[PDB]
């Protein structure tokens, strides 16, 4: 944990989430795994945090969730907003094609004298299932103690495990959550049900205070109750200047 | 306490969730070694840190082997933020020093344990001296042959010490034993 | 107890109840058991708390109760207010069927410019009885007691 | 927490204070603080307060037991010499008889 979360990305993500929490009571940051060969942590993978800049509208949780940390959630939609060259890189890094332009819901709004916008929105869909899959009970050839391995993880290594001192003892069925990720573009599915290594939805939310008033969640920060007085002060100062 | 305590608690909850997610990802991806002790008669408390990895023998890619029984056996908690496992140990040693009163063997042990944890090469004299003292007091166990050399040197030097009062008392006892022997000799002198 | 109530759910439930009690003087949280095999506590069951987000209207106690903790009560109605996909999940969890839509009393009100509502309410009914059941007295072979 | 409270209620320079310090030290978790934990466990075994569990624990206990008998007070030896000299003088008187 110290090795993975030492770089600047984790601290920047946490600081962004904290500032968002302070201003408007919501924030988030995701965990993404990646392949690295020059300086691996334990295996040829590295775990890194990633920042989400506007968790108010880019991250959309399940409406049936009831906890603050969204432990009991089965859906999560992240609406990426990215530029043309960013879209080309995104298509390159997966197996997508950069010739068709994806589209989705527009989180941001055109309410400022801004010049241009990216106008390229793509979405990612996370879901969690429980199926009670099977598992194999082996015997450790080094020490005479039983070990259990899931069938799916070692389904291509069963013969190799049999080649070594490992011997099968019995078969069981152990329930375990799994996480799948798919990419949607409001007209078709680009990649369908990719198996994420995790067991929970990577996005970790922070909330302003908390609240469910009648049946809909409400969160607050610091600026909600200081708007009317501030606007009145601005108006009085403007009138006095006039 | 502070005015932002509720926000701090919410951040702590989010950090606990992040720790849970990270633990799950590590269990599913990385190679966690399993700690087993041989409990040999010659070697006591040997942390072998056994690992298990198998190759497919049909492709260059490896395959992870994590036991299910020993996956979830450490819970997540919220604490201060450091950057390496050495800084955590340094902070704990400093806390124990703060809680330990002066003029106590525990204080000296904590000072030596802190001194043997520095990093810079400029401070190497003190690190080597602290390691030597800790090994010679028998608290630590030698690893590299110079360390067993230090230990055996300390063992040889220990037996050299002698208490003067013990020697003087032994001399007095020998004088008394000689007086008793003289009395027993006087008995035989009477016997003729 | 330390093992069961260590996770975030218990703390979140207690915090929600405390905040509710401060604002509107009532709050609650329930205890639910479950089946788990990857990390069971003692047997293949785990006990966890659960939060109730409006104890004013969703939890309805017996009218004949007289204590603060409702120890001497035989009635407890929990009016769930939950979504369509949540309703499908709920029907899948038990042996219900997802083809008919349940209905019940509406605890909430339409007193805000809100766009949509779940409009799917179901209830749970707890009751307590005392009937002086029987018991068997055995002899342990390990210890003669 | 209970050991910390008992430490707070116990005055310093007392055997109970040392026992509580050793009990607090033998409860740490991290591997970084392991030398102190092992030293505290060895001390608690050698003082006879605890009981040995693993074979090295009985080894420590028997080593402490052997080391205990080696200690000799110089005053004891000197006083024994005084008695031996006095008894020899009495034997000399009986020999004079």
């Amino acid at each position: 944990y110290r090795t993975d979360m030492r770089h600047n990305t984790a601290k920047i993500a946490v600081n962004i989430a904290v500032r968002e929490q302070i201003e408007a009571g919501v924030g988030a940051w995701r965990l993404v795994t990646d392949y690295e060969d020059q300086s691996p942590t334990s295996n040829n993978q590295v775990i890194r945090r990633e920042p989400i800049h506007s968790a108010c509208s880019h991250v959309i949780w399940d409406s049936n969730s009831k906890l603050m940390d969204k432990s009991d959630a089965r859906h999560c939609t992240v609406i990426h907003s990215m530029s043309q060259n960013g879209w080309e890189d995104f298509a390159e890094k997966y197996d997508l094609d950069a010739d068709d332009i994806p589209s989705f819901q527009n989180p941001n709004d055109w309410v400022f004298p801004w010049l241009t916008q990216d106008t390229i929105q793509i979405a990612e869909f996370y879901e969690v299932v429980e199926k009670k899959e099977t598992a194999f009970i082996y015997q450790d050839p080094v020490t005479g103690e039983p070990v259990s391995y899931f069938k799916r993880d070692i389904k291509d290594v069963i013969d190799d495990l049999a080649d070594s001192g490992f011997i099968k003892i019995a078969e069981r069925q152990i329930k375990r959550r799994r996480v799948y990720k798919s990419i949607i573009t409001c007209t078709a599915v680009l990649k369908d049900k990719q198996l994420i290594a995790g067991e929970h939805i990577p996005i970790v939310p922070v909330f302003g205070e908390w609240g469910f008033v009648e049946d809909k969640e409400v969160y607050e920060g610091v600026v909600r109750l200081t708007k009317d007085g501030q606007r009145l002060r601005n108006m009085i100062m403007s009138f006095n200047a006039d | 306490d502070l005015e932002t305590y509720v926000f701090q608690d919410n951040l702590a909850t989010a950090m606990r969730r992040d720790g849970e997610i990270y633990q799950s990802i590590v269990n599913d991806i990385y190679d966690v070694p399993r700690n087993v002790t041989i409990t040999l008669e010659d070697g006591s408390e040997k942390d072998v840190q056994l690992m298990a990895e198998v190759v497919d023998l049909a492709t260059g890619e490896k395959q992870v082997l994590n036991d299910i029984r020993g996956r979830y056996e450490c819970y997540t908690d919220v604490g201060p933020s450091f950057q390496s496992m050495k800084q955590q140990n340094r902070a704990e040693i400093l806390e124990l020093l703060g809680k330990t009163p002066q003029g106590t063997p525990e204080y000296q042990l904590l000072l030596l344990q802190y001194f043997t944890l520095l990093d810079g090469k400029g401070v190497e004299m003190m690190r080597d001296y602290a390691n030597k003292q800790l090994i010679q007091m028998g608290v630590k166990k030698p690893e590299t042959p110079e360390e067993q050399q230090w230990l055996v040197e300390a063992q040889q030097a220990k037996q050299g010490q002698q208490d003067p009062a013990m020697v003087q008392a032994q001399g007095v006892l020998l004088q008394g034993q000689a007086e008793l022997a003289k009395a027993q000799n006087q008995t035989l002198s009477l016997q003729i």
